[PDB]
């Protein structure tokens, strides 16, 4: 089954007030996804919540 | 590379 956890393949700055900040490395926890990549996710990282796009991840 | 473009953002 689906990772707990993934690692960001790239920086993502966020656009807008719910999104999901985080710098290449960085460990994120998977609160809410969906069966694509190619589609937004929710996340847990860096002291916030919010979406980002799950392109950006790999799963552990 | 890039960074590669993003999905549209869910409904």
């Amino acid at each position: 089954g689906s990772s707990p956890k993934a690692v960001a393949l790239y920086s993502f700055a966020g656009e807008e007030s719910g999104d999901l900040p985080f710098r290449k490395g960085d460990v994120i926890t998977i609160l809410k996804k969906s069966d694509s990549q190619n589609d937004w996710w929710t996340g847990r990282v860096n002291g916030r919540e919010g979406i980002f796009p799950a392109n950006y991840v790999e799963l552990v | 590379g890039p960074p590669p473009a993003m999905p549209a953002r869910p409904t």
